[PDB]
RNA sequence: UCGGGGCUUAAGCCCAGCGCCGAAGCUGCGGGUCUGGGGGAUGACCCCAGGCGGUAGGGGAGCGUUCCCGAUGCCGAUGAAG
RNA sequence: GGUGAAAAGAACCCCGGGAGGGGAGUGAAAUAGAGCCUGAAACCGUGGGCUUACAAGCAGUCACGGCCCCGCAAGGGGUUGU
């Protein structure tokens, strides 16, 4: 009968965003979020690392995105459309562009969201240093 | 010490002395089949070719038997078709004796 | 018997749930100066009477 | 040791007494009497009465000590309803279930 | 001779109410019961066929997640092993990886080598 | 809104290639049943091969309910039916 | 339509205006107590176990896990978090 993990301490990580293609970056951050580089993987469980990102504001993005790419945010009401172009995003709270794109590669359940909570993002660095932080790439 | 024997369609990690059930066998009520099928070991037996050559594992047919019945039942809608079936799968029981590859 | 009507029998659950705010709270009683008796505050209550 | 008392076939509706009974579940008898007393509901005058007798037997029947008995458990059960017709407008006629209860309290000596 | 229903149907009913035990609200009291059981049947038979692909999957992820530590694809790791001639890793038992990793790590160079 | 996230010497398009994933398909191991072949003089049971999605519908074998023969019997208060 | 073999139909005390109960008593049995044999289901309730207030649902199923329970264990039962 297949092995099954017991409780474990959560590994943390640190990433530098500068120069990273936003998506290509998200992908990994995602695959980390699910305990999915670990070989004792377990779906129903949430033993993902605790990815911490810094220098978000610097995220490279190809093509015309900045100008061209629009962020839809539907309020509840008549004409709650709300389109926000990629720049205005970074220009004001920019952590989002990254957040707003890991949430995206995370699966959908309560677990997915448990995970979105492990991920912690700042444009900085200067994240609350605490302990772990093993930088990556 | 580790050893991966392949009995009855499927393969199992196997220890010096442990009970394990497997796809039914033709063996006596209580005799000794050696699972001439073996792969790996507690210290890298390592099965270069499919099977490991000068190797094997002894086991005792503890006693055949059959399992908790399952209800395989089928139903297509709009169409008056229901089929209920009983199906307990048979399973012979093993005490692993000699790990001796 | 007419125009608007319940579309489905409400369930034991849904029913009992609506009922959740139904429970009553016990009276408010206080002992009187006079007897060891129990009164709703600011009342008078028989078998005890009152002064002034 | 328990002291049971049941008054059955009372002509109040279950859903409606249950409320009062709920008021005194697991309360000190001296406590209940006070609650049942100043509760605003036709419901009490029955649960009272049945509670009061619950005590009586507790005492003139099981030596149990008044000053130390409490409503261990109590409940009410639906007994058979009295169906009545009710001529209703435009000829159609309705039937009214005048429902009915079996109220039950049971006392216990507190502790030791 | 008249054969009234009698016991018969009561009994056939109970039979099912049993199976239907623990189902939500009304589905454990009737013939909503049956309707439910009906689907349950199909669901399991269908899920018993799934439970296969279910693990196949879980296993792979587990391996691929492993031999990526030794830097490579399940897609090639598995490849070597075919070349390697080793039927050994029935994906089930590449839960080596989890315990007794040595044998895996060994199994790695083994196909690495097998590669070229 | 391209299923979405997201993608730009790509995660797009064209050309060539090696891998792996991937169904209830095919294999492996076990088991049903039926049809055929064989053992067996035989019945018996055993082995080998193959068929076994299905509405209208045709065919087969069964299960249970009431009653009758079996009952001037048998079970039944040490407990019938339900 | 049906207490029980027999009315032996529950004296008497207790709470209550009564009803109805609690004791006492009869009976093999009184959840056989009087529209009383048996007493199923829907339906209402009381107590206990597991569970639930960031969560998306034909209500199940497959898996793992936690808790509770039966067994010395291997095991099983209940519940349901993902
Ligand atoms: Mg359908
Ligand atoms: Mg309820
Ligand atoms: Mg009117
Ligand atoms: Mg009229
Ligand atoms: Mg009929
Ligand atoms: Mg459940
Ligand atoms: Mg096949
Ligand atoms: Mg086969
Ligand atoms: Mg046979
Ligand atoms: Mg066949
Ligand atoms: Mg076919
Ligand atoms: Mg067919
Ligand atoms: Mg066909
Ligand atoms: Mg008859
Ligand atoms: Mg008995
Ligand atoms: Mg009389
Ligand atoms: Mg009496
Ligand atoms: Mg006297
Ligand atoms: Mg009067
Ligand atoms: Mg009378
Ligand atoms: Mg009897
Ligand atoms: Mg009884
Ligand atoms: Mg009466
Ligand atoms: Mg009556
Ligand atoms: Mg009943
Ligand atoms: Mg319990
Ligand atoms: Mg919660
Ligand atoms: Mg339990």
């Amino acid at each position: 009968k297949t092995y099954v993990p017991k409780q474990v301490e959560p590994r943390w990580v640190l990433i530098d965003a500068e120069g990273k293609t936003l998506g290509r970056l998200a992908t990994k951050i995602a695959t980390l979020l699910r305990g999915k580089h670990r070989p004792d993987w377990t779906p129903n469980v949430a033993m993902g690392d605790f990815v911490v990102v810094v220098n978000a504001d610097k995220i490279r993005v190809t093509g015309k995105k900045l100008e061209q790419k629009i962020y839809t945010r539907y309020s509840g009401y008549p004409g709650g459309l709300k389109k926000i172009p990629l720049e205005k995003m970074l220009a004001t709270h920019p952590e989002r562009v990254l957040e707003h794109a890991v949430k995206g590669m995370l699966p959908k359940g309560p677990l997915g969201r448990r995970l979105f909570k492990r991920l912690k993002v700042y444009a900085g660095p200067d994240h609350p240093h605490q302990a772990q932080r093993p930088e990556k790439l | 010490m580790f050893a991966i024997v392949k009995t009855g369609g499927k393969q199992y990690r196997v220890e010096p002395g442990l009970k394990l059930r497997v796809e039914k066998l033709d063996a006596e009520p209580g005799a000794t089949v050696e699972l001439p099928v073996l792969l790996l070991g507690g210290e890298k037996t390592v099965v270069g070719t499919p099977v490991v050559e000068g190797a094997s594992v002894v086991a005792e047919v503890l006693g055949h038997g059959r399992g908790k019945k399952i209800l395989v039942s089928k139903f297509k809608a709009k169409v008056q078709y229901r089929r209920k079936k009983g199906h307990r799968q048979p399973y012979t029981e093993l005490l692993i004796k000699e790990i001796r590859g | 018997a007419k125009h608007p009507v319940p579309k489905k029998k409400t369930s034991k659950a849904r029913r009992d749930a609506r009922r959740s705010h139904h429970a009553l709270t016990p009276p408010i009683l206080v002992p009187c100066p006079e007897c060891k008796a129990m009164k709703p505050p600011h009342t008078v209550c028989p078998e005890c009477g009152y002064y002034a | 040791m328990e002291a049971k008392a049941i008054a059955r076939y009372v002509r109040i509706s279950p859903r409606k007494v249950r409320l009062v009974v709920d008021l005194i579940r697991g309360k000190s008898l001296e406590e209940a009497r006070n609650i049942l007393r100043y509760t605003n509901k036709r419901g009490a005058y029955f649960v009272a009465k049945v509670l009061e007798s619950a005590a009586a037997n507790a005492v003139n029947n099981h030596d149990m000590l008044e000053d130390r008995l409490y409503v261990k458990a109590a409940y009410v059960d639906e007994g058979p309803a009295l169906k009545r017709v009710l001529p209703r407008a435009r000829g159609r006629a309705d039937i009214i279930k005048k429902r009915t209860s079996h109220i039950t309290v049971i006392l216990g000596e507190k502790h030791g | 001779p008249r054969a009234k229903t009698g016991v018969v149907r009561r009994r056939k009913h109970k039979k099912i109410l049993k199976l239907a035990k623990g189902y939500w609200g009304l589905r454990s009291k009737s013939r909503k019961a049956r309707e439910t059981l009906f689907a349950a049947g199909n669901y399991a038979y269908a899920h018993r066929k799934r439970r296969k692909r279910d693990f196949r999957r879980l296993w792979i992820v587990r391996i691929n997640a492993a031999c990526r530590q030794h830097g490579l694809n399940y897609s090639t790791f598995i490849h070597g092993l075919k070349k390697a001639g080793i039927e050994v890793d029935r994906k089930n038992l590449a839960d080596l990886a989890v315990r007794e990793p040595q044998v895996f790590a060994e199994l790695v160079e083994r196909a690495k080598a097998a590669q070229g």
